[PDB]
């Protein structure tokens, strides 16, 4: 069981950093007319 | 190029104008938390209790210390009239000062003095009002800090006695504490910060917000935006409300489980109580009744083979048998005495209940926050007679409303600003149509 | 049907007197009813108590008796178990505990009179409804 | 070129025949997480003791039930509204009695489902699209949250979320209308009017652009075959449409304007809906419908019935049937 | 140059409200449904019917108040003013519950009118009659609630009484009694209101999404010109958008606007056959294998033998007073009740 | 575009409002009295506050004939008398 | 020139006469006592 729980919060924490540092990665910019 | 229906968002790049509609608002605002005081305490009557008459802001001063004794008795009505005229009397100066600067005001500030005036991409002049705003806060978070410890006290439902007013000499300012409550779970048992349950905790984290906010309000003063928040961002008025409707939305859902669950900044002597303080006493009423006929509670096997009266949880603690079993995170001033370190302890309950404790759950039970929309008190099956609903169910349903849709607002607000920003708002150019130059998905 | 001097004609004492209300202080026992009692009383029920109700044969078979004025009035003024044996003002709303009931202080006598001028003449119009529950309502 | 800007590329790229972005890095794992234990579930979970009375109900099928009453059942009553993932049982074993699977299915659906709202979004973003499609669905998405979180929050409990399955459905819909007066509630009211005024408008508009096609075709093949992907020209006559309606009331009731005619189509259903969630959501704190029980009586005072009496009644059955081993006192007060 | 033609012509001018010749059965019908409705629930009772106060005038409001069926007593008698049970007389026509078969037959006869309309206007401009055809789906709900449903049963008593609480209990009583949520062609009839709520939105907001820059300003609404051949939003945007969103998306507008006619239509037609079922008794009311296993095995439950506890309940509640002339008589020990409530 | 009057040069006129400055509050009272008068009860058969019930009874009077329905509910009333 | 008695002149008196009559009985009601 403790072992799942580890996995668990290591797996979520990932994609969590995944999604606010793909979001800080110029996303404003990411569109077809005019980026900055 | 808007129509009548948006014509609001024609002040966007009209300084003055728009710091008027902020001002004749702000006035909106202290009008009706005047009005409302002077109009409660038009129809206040002491020989009932607050909540079963409707009232929602002389709770909030009655909490703060004012005109409240020991228990919730209501001593002396100036300080509600006092709140009522003093706020009703500025809305008229917020008043003034709106129509003057919507009207005759110049339109645009940044011609007449380079102060006042401001435009949206100037990220450093933004922040700089985003400082001063801070420091504001902070001010008052601390009045509350002030108040509770050199003009008075608060009203502490948890004093000895049936509760009281009480002078916060010790604010807890250990961190762990202060910030252990933002890492508590939000669920069941844990509460996160709904469930603060003691004056020197609350009067504590205020201390605290307020040297962040005047900390954090002279850094951004002093400071311009770094580029990774620079590129992360959209810098116009429309992305600045929107990131504003967003947090006051997150803001509202929290204060309707502010009001629904806590019973200390939202005193029960005040507001009535919680759904699971109501629950808890209906057992609390019935196990009295049937031990005073000679029940012997503790042994009592239920329909269901578990205890009529007395269960234990999934950890154990001995608790309130029935569907009031979901509610046994309640702590309240009237129960807490008879619980012992394995919960509620057999030996208080055949011996120490007080005619006190017996009074306060037959009155908590009947006046459980059920009630219909045209205010007929209890379950929906039950007939006209008694008039009340809960100021719980009045505040938890009308911010979940409120916060729902500024929610919709900052989702609505928030797409139009990116849309703008890159400059397709106002639907696509025909002889570029990004998707005709991408390639075919098959 | 309409409330007429025999509907609201109830008993006094149990001597057998009779007092008959006017409409006027009937309105005004239901108005104090709802105000002070219907709480824990609506429909004639008690919920904070199922098996004791406001029905006329329950007061009758009361001790005291309280299917009358005298009883009702002196009930709502220093209030007794069923039997009669312990007195409660300490945990039901009376007179001689307005001080931690505190509806109970504006209350005048004429105001009781027609608080138990309700109760009587109630269960005379709604029948087996008035302490029947929601199986009647 | 460097290895994460490569990655953010893909990500974000328009050319995915399935669109991913940052939302969809959090909703495909989540999503597909409480797809497969509801798929599961369904089908071979063991009986679950719901209302934590030691009275397990039987959902999947292996247990004997068929699509129509097989249910994921939510939560014991006696976890309330703790947290209960695997981790915090003693076993699998203890997991599925006291009914585990329901909070994992919902809270993952929950997540993946407001990404799949910003998700929306994002690829009107990326394709340089006006944003709020994503506006219209959190119509829907507001009321999964209604049902499946605000109001088990109000009433203490996930016992009280709506169950994944058909008759637990309408189970969890007859004791709200014993319990909260719902038909007589004005938001699920104007939810009715919303969603009756969509399938009405729905049909309306679809009956009067198919009444205008302009002839493009012969007897012997599909009037859909007149119009042609990525035509410029529109392939009805919207004046001709706007004749007929016009004349059908009158004039001025009818639209000539397409964008006004389409924005009303959204802005009908999405509001009305809205409410009910509202409905949903408000009635979470027992903020009931009206109650006119006994609101009418004679000169003697006589109650008089009207048919809300007799809703009542029927209400009262429900009342006092629903969990019929689960109360020991007098009142049902969550 | 007959007098016929003369008619013909003045009735199809063109004029504020057209007229027509399916004016002559619609307008005087369609008007007196209504006054019929607003003079009753302003006005009538149903004391002597149903027990029940049920007008403006009695106490009721707005959503209390009701034009109610007729006593059971009445059988499916057309209660007619000048039929031999009101036998001319306006007062007793109307405390017999007269004015409800008069809503409904003139109701009945308008909705023709109405149909009939779409036809003669159609006819007129020339176009398809696709908006009369669709009006079939209410037509059929109309006429399989409010006349085929009570002809079934023992009397008009049994269809909606026309009200807002009113037709409430009558959504009640098909639960109780026959477990109407359990039957298919609801469930059809309920994935056609909500699919077609659905394809309205989703439809209304994708074309506001994907619309052409046609003005310079803020108010896309001024950009639209009612007469021009061009397309207005994008369906290639769209049709993108959607596959990568959904995965599928649609390609031909035309069969578009026709599933936005086809999925309502058809969901209100499933739904008059399953009330023309229950107009008989013919409920899909149980499953056979499960009541075989719960009989022998008192620990086998689902959420199927615990709706039919609740149905069992709102039966035995309800009945004596939604049915006052059966004189149902439950003691209080009869009645079903759990533990405690 | 139909060659009748238009409606917002009908009620911004003189006339209109001279003719239903007058002939609005008629039609208002008018209804008042039919409710004020009584006339409203007798027309349509309604119960009167008064005559739901007979002073002791708590039946209700149920029509339960179809042929004598008539005379049925003209016995409640002399009940009633 | 225009007409002041049209068919849409009737239309309007056949829903608006009744209307402001039936508010003025259901004003009437709400003095109505028991
Ligand atoms: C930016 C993106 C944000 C990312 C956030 C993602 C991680 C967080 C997600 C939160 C999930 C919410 C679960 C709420 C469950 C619940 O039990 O929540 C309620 C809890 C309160 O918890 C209760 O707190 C109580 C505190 O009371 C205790 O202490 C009190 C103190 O007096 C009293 O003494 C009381 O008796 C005693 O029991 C007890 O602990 C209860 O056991 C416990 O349930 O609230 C809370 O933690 C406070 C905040 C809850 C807010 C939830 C609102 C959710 C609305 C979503 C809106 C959807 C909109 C749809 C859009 C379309
Ligand atoms: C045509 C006009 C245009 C109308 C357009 C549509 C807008 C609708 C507005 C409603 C119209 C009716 C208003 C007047 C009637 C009314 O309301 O009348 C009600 C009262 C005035 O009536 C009084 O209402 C009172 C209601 O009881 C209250 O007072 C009692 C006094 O003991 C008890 O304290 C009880 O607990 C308490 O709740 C009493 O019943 C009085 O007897 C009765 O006179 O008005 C009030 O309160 C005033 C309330 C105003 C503020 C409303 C904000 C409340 C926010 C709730 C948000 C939740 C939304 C969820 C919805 C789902
Ligand atoms: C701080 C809050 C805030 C602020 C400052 C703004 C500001 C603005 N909004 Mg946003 N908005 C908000 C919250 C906010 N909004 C919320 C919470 C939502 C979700 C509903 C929206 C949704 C929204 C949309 C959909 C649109 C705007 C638009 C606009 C702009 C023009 C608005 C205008 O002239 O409206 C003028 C006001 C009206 C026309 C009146 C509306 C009245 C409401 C709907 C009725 C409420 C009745 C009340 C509940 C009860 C009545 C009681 C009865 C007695 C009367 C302006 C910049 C427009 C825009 O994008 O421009 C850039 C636009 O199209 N807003
Ligand atoms: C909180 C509500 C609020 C506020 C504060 C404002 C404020 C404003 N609006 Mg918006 N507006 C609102 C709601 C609001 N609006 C709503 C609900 C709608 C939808 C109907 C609109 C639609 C709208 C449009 C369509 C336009 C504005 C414009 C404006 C600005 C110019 C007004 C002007 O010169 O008018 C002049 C008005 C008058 C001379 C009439 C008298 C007005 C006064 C203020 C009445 C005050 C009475 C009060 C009791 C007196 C107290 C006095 C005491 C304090 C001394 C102004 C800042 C305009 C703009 O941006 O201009 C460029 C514009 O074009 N508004
Ligand atoms: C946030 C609100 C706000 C903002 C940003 C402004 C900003 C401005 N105002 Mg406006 N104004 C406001 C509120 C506001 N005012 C109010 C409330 C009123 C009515 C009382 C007015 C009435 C008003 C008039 C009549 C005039 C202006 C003018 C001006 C401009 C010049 C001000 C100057 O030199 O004063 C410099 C600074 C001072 C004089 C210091 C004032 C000291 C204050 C009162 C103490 C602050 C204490 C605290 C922060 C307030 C809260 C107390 C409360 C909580 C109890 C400037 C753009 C002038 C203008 O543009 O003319 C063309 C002008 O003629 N204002
Ligand atoms: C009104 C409040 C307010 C606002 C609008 C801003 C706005 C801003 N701040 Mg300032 N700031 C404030 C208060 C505020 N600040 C206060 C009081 C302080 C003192 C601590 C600071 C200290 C501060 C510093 C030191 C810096 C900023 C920076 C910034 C900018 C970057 C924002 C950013 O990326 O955050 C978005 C947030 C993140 C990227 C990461 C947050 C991660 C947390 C964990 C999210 C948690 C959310 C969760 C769902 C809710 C539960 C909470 C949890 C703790 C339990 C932006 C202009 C930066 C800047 O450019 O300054 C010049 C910067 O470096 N701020
Ligand atoms: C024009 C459309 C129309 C239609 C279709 C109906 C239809 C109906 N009405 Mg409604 N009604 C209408 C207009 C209409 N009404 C108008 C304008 C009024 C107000 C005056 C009413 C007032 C009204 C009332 C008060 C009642 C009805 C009733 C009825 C129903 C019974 C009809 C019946 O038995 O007729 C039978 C008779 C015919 C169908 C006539 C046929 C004509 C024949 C073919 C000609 C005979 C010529 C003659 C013999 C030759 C010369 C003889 C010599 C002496 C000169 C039916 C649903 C009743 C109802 O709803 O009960 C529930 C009812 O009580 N109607
Ligand atoms: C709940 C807080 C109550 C309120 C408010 C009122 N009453 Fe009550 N009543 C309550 C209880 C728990 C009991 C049982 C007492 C016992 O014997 O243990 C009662 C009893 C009565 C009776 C006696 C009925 C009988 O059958 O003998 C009467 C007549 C009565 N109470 C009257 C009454 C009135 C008039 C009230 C308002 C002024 C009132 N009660 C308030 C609980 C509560
Ligand atoms: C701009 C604009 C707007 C807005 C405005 C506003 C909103 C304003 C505000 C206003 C305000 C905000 C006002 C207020 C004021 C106040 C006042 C003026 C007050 C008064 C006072 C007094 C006088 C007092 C008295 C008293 C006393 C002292 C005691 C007790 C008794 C009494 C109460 C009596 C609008 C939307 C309209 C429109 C457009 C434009
Ligand atoms: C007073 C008080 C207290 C205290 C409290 C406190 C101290 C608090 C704090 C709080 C805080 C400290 C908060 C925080 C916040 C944060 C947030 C809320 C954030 C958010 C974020 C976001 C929103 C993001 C976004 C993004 C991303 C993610 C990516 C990139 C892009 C962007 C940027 C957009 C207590 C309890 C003791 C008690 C009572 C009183
Ligand atoms: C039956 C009959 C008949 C007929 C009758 C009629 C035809 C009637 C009519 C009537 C009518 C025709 C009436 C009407 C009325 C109505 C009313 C009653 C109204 C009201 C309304 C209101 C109240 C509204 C209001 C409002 C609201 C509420 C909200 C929104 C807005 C408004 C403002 C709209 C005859 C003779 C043949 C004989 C036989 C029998
Ligand atoms: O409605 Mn009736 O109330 Ca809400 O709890 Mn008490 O009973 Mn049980 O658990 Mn599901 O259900
Ligand atoms: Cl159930
Ligand atoms: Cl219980
Ligand atoms: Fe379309």
């Amino acid at each position: 069981m403790e072992t799942l729980k580890i996995t668990v919060y290591i797996v979520v924490t990932f994609f969590v950093l995944l999604f606010v540092f793909g979001f800080l990665s110029g996303d404003p910019a990411r569109n077809p007319k005019r980026k900055d | 190029g808007f129509a009548w229906w948006a014509g609001n968002a024609r002040l966007i790049n009209l300084s003055g104008k728009l710091l008027g509609a902020h001002v004749a608002h702000a006035g909106l605002i202290v009008f009706w938390a005047g009005a409302m005081t002077l109009f409660e305490l038009a129809h206040f009557i002491p020989e009932k209790p607050m909540y079963e008459q409707g009232l929602i802001l002389i709770p909030h001063i009655a909490t703060l210390g004012w005109g409240v004794g020991p228990g919730g008795e209501v001593v002396d009505t100036f300080p509600f009239f006092v709140v009522g005229v003093v706020h009703l009397i500025s809305s008229a100066v917020l008043g003034f000062g709106g129509v003057y600067h919507a009207i005759r005001g110049p339109e645009t500030l940044e011609e007449y003095s380079s102060f006042f005036g401001y435009d949206w991409k100037d990220k450093n002049k933004m922040t700089t009002i985003l400082g001063f705003h801070l420091i504001v806060l902070g001010i008052g978070a601390l009045l509350l800090v002030a108040k509770a410890m050199f003009f008075g006290g608060l009203y502490d439902t948890w004093a000895p006695g049936g509760g009281d007013v009480r002078v916060i000499t010790n604010p807890t300012l250990d961190p762990r504490v202060i910030f252990g409550y933002l890492l508590k779970s939000p669920f069941g048992g844990e509460g996160w910060i709904v469930s603060v349950n003691n004056l020197e905790d609350v009067v504590g984290g205020h201390i605290w917000i307020g040297l962040i906010c005047i900390a954090g309000g002279i850094w951004h003063i002093l400071t311009t935006p770094f580029g990774w928040a620079r590129r992360a961002f959209i810098w116009s008025g429309e992305a600045y409300l929107s990131y504003s409707l967003g947090a006051l939305s997150m803001m509202g859902f929290i204060a309707t489980c502010f009001v629904w669950f806590n019973n200390t900044v939202y005193p029960s002597e005040f507001y009535g109580p919680t759904g699971p303080e109501a629950s808890q006493a209906q057992a609390m009423t019935f196990l009295i009744r049937d031990q005073k006929l000679g029940a012997n509670v503790g042994s009592a096997q239920g329909p269901t083979g578990l205890g009529k009266y007395l269960m234990r949880s999934p950890t154990g603690e001995i608790i309130f048998g029935g569907e009031t079993m979901r509610f046994w995170d309640f702590r309240g001033p009237w129960l807490e005495p008879l619980r012992g370190p394995n919960g509620l302890d057999l030996n208080k309950i055949k011996n120490d209940i007080q005619p006190w404790q017996e009074r306060r759950a037959a009155e908590y039970m009947t006046h459980a926050p059920l009630g219909s929309l045209n205010s007929v008190g209890g379950v929906a099956t039950e007939i006209n007679s008694v008039n009340f609903v809960s100021p719980r169910s009045w505040l938890a349903t009308s911010h979940f409303v409120l916060a729902f849709f500024f929610l919709v607002g900052h989702l609505w607000h928030a797409g139009r600003a990116r849309a703008a920003a890159a400059g397709f708002e106002k639907g696509i150019d025909r002889e570029s149509e990004p998707v005709l130059s991408m390639p075919s998905l098959d | 049907a309409e409330l007429t001097p025999e509907v609201l004609t109830v008993p006094l004492n149990s001597e057998g007197k009779t007092i008959t209300l006017t409409e006027k202080q009937y309105l005004e026992g239901k108005r104090l009813f709802q105000y002070a009692c219907a709480s824990c009383h609506v429909g004639g029920i008690t919920k904070t108590n199922p098996s004791l109700d406001l029905r006329t044969e329950t007061l009758a078979l009361a001790t005291p008796p309280r299917d009358n004025i005298e009883g009702l009035v002196d009930y709502m003024k220093n209030p007794t178990t069923y039997d009669g044996e312990q007195e409660i003002a300490e945990v039901h709303p009376s007179l001689r505990s307005a001080d931690i009931f505190p509806k109970m202080r504006n209350l005048t006598e004429k105001d009781l009179v027609a608080i138990a001028g309700h109760i009587l003449v109630e269960p005379k119009i709604l029948g087996d409804k008035w302490g029947g529950g929601k199986v009647y309502y | 070129a460097n290895l994460w800007e490569r990655f953010c590329n893909w990500v974000t790229s328009t050319d995915n025949r399935l669109y991913v972005g940052w939302f969809g890095v959090i909703m495909i794992p989540t999503l597909l997480a409480a797809t497969i234990c509801f798929v599961i579930a369904f089908i071979a979970a063991p009986p679950v003791d719901i209302d934590g009375i030691r009275e397990p109900v039987s959902g999947s099928l292996l247990y004997g039930n068929n699509i129509i009453t097989g249910a994921v059942v939510p939560s014991s009553n006696a976890i309330g509204l703790h947290f209960y993932p695997i981790w915090e049982a003693a076993s699998l074993d203890e997991w599925l009695y006291n009914g585990g699977p329901y909070q994992l299915i919902i809270f993952h659906f929950l997540l993946g489902a407001s990404c799949y709202m910003g998700r929306q979004w994002e690829l009107s973003y990326r394709l340089g699209m006006r944003p709020w499609i994503c506006v219209a669905y959190s119509a829907p998405l507001a009321s999964a949250f209604a049902v499946f979180l605000i109001y088990p929050i109000g009433q203490g409990s996930f016992s009280d979320g709506m169950p994944l399955g058909i008759s637990g459905t309408f189970n969890f819909m007859i004791v709200f209308q014993a319990e909260h007066n719902i038909l007589m509630h004005p938001f699920h009211q104007l939810g009715v009017a919303g969603v009756f005024g969509g399938a009405l408008f729905c049909a309306m508009h679809g009956s009067l652009v198919t009444s205008s096609l302009i002839r493009e075709t012969t007897e012997t093949e599909s009037a859909n075959y007149g119009y042609k992907f990525g035509q410029e020209e529109e392939t009805y006559n919207i004046v001709a449409a706007h004749g007929y309606f016009g004349r059908l009331i009158f004039q001025y009731a009818s639209f000539n304007n397409s964008r006004s005619l389409h924005f009303f189509l959204a802005a009908w259903p999405v509001v009305g809906v809205w409410f009910t969630a509202l409905g949903i959501s408000t009635m979470a704190f027992n903020l009931n419908g009206f109650n006119f029980n006994h609101s009418v009586i004679d000169a003697k005072g006589n109650v008089i019935n009207t048919w809300a009496d007799i809703i009542n009644r029927a209400n009262l059955g429900m009342e006092v049937m629903h969990e019929r081993n689960a109360h020991n006192f007098p009142l049902d007060l969550a | 140059r007959g007098w016929f033609d003369i008619l013909d012509d003045w009735l199809k001018r063109d004029r504020f409200v057209f007229v027509g010749w399916s004016g002559i059965l619609l307008f005087p019908c369609a008007y007196l449904a209504l006054g019929g409705w607003l003079t009753g629930t302003t006005f009538v009772t149903s004391w002597y019917t149903h027990g029940l106060a049920s007008s403006y005038l009695e106490g009721c409001n707005f959503l209390t108040v009701a034009v109610s069926t007729p006593a059971n007593s009445m059988g499916h008698s057309l209660l007619l003013l000048w039929g031999p049970e009101a036998q001319g007389d306006f007062t007793r026509w109307c405390q017999l519950g007269g004015l409800w078969t008069f809503i409904a037959l003139h109701g009945a006869f308008g909705l023709i009118g109405f149909m009939l309309r779409q036809f003669e206007i159609a006819r007129l401009v020339g176009v398809r009659p696709y908006n009369a055809i669709a009006f079939s789906a209410p037509i059929a709900v109309f006429v399989s609630v409010f006349l085929i449903y009570p002809l079934g049963q023992s009397s008009w008593f049994f269809a909606p009484s026309f009200g807002v609480a009113a037709i409430f209990r009558f959504l009640l009583f098909f639960q109780g009694f026959h477990n109407w949520t359990l039957n298919p062609f609801h469930m059809m009839g309920v994935a056609g209101v909500l699919g077609g709520a659905l394809l309205c939105a989703i439809h209304g907001a994708t074309v506001e999404n994907t619309l052409f820059q046609d003005g310079e300003g803020a108010s896309t609404f001024r950009a639209f010109n009612p007469t021009q051949a061009e397309e207005t939003y994008s369906m290639v945007t769209a049709n993108r958008f959607w596959s990568q969103i959904f995965g599928i998306a649609f390609s031909n507008k035309r069969w578009l606007h026709f599933f936005m006619l086809f999925v309502p239509v058809t969901g209100l037609w499933m739904s008059a056959i399953g009330v023309v079922g229950l107009a008989l008794n013919l409920r899909s009311y149980d499953f056979i294998s499960q009541e075989i296993r719960a009989a022998e095995d008192p620990e086998f439950e689902t959420f199927y033998t615990k709706n039919l506890l609740l149905n069992e309940g709102i039966r035995a509640w309800m009945a004596p007073q939604d049915q006052p002339h059966e004189n149902f008589v439950f003691p209080e020990e009869v009645l079903p009740r759990g533990n405690a409530l | 575009t139909t060659g009748e009057r238009p409606f917002s040069d009908i009620i911004t006129s003189v006339r209109y409002w001279v003719i239903h400055s007058i002939t609005i509050p008629a039609l208002f009272i008018a209804g008042w009295l039919f409710v004020s008068t009584g006339l409203a009860y007798d027309v349509f058969g309604t119960p009167r506050p008064d005559s739901y019930y007979a002073q002791e009874q708590r039946s209700i009077p149920l029509v339960t004939d179809r042929f004598e329905a008539k005379q049925q509910v003209e016995t409640f009333l002399e009940q009633l008398k | 020139s225009y007409p002041i008695f049209t068919v849409r002149w009737v239309a309007v008196h056949t829903l608006a006469v009744p209307t402001i009559f039936f508010l003025g009985a259901i004003a009437a009601m709400q003095f109505i006592q028991r």
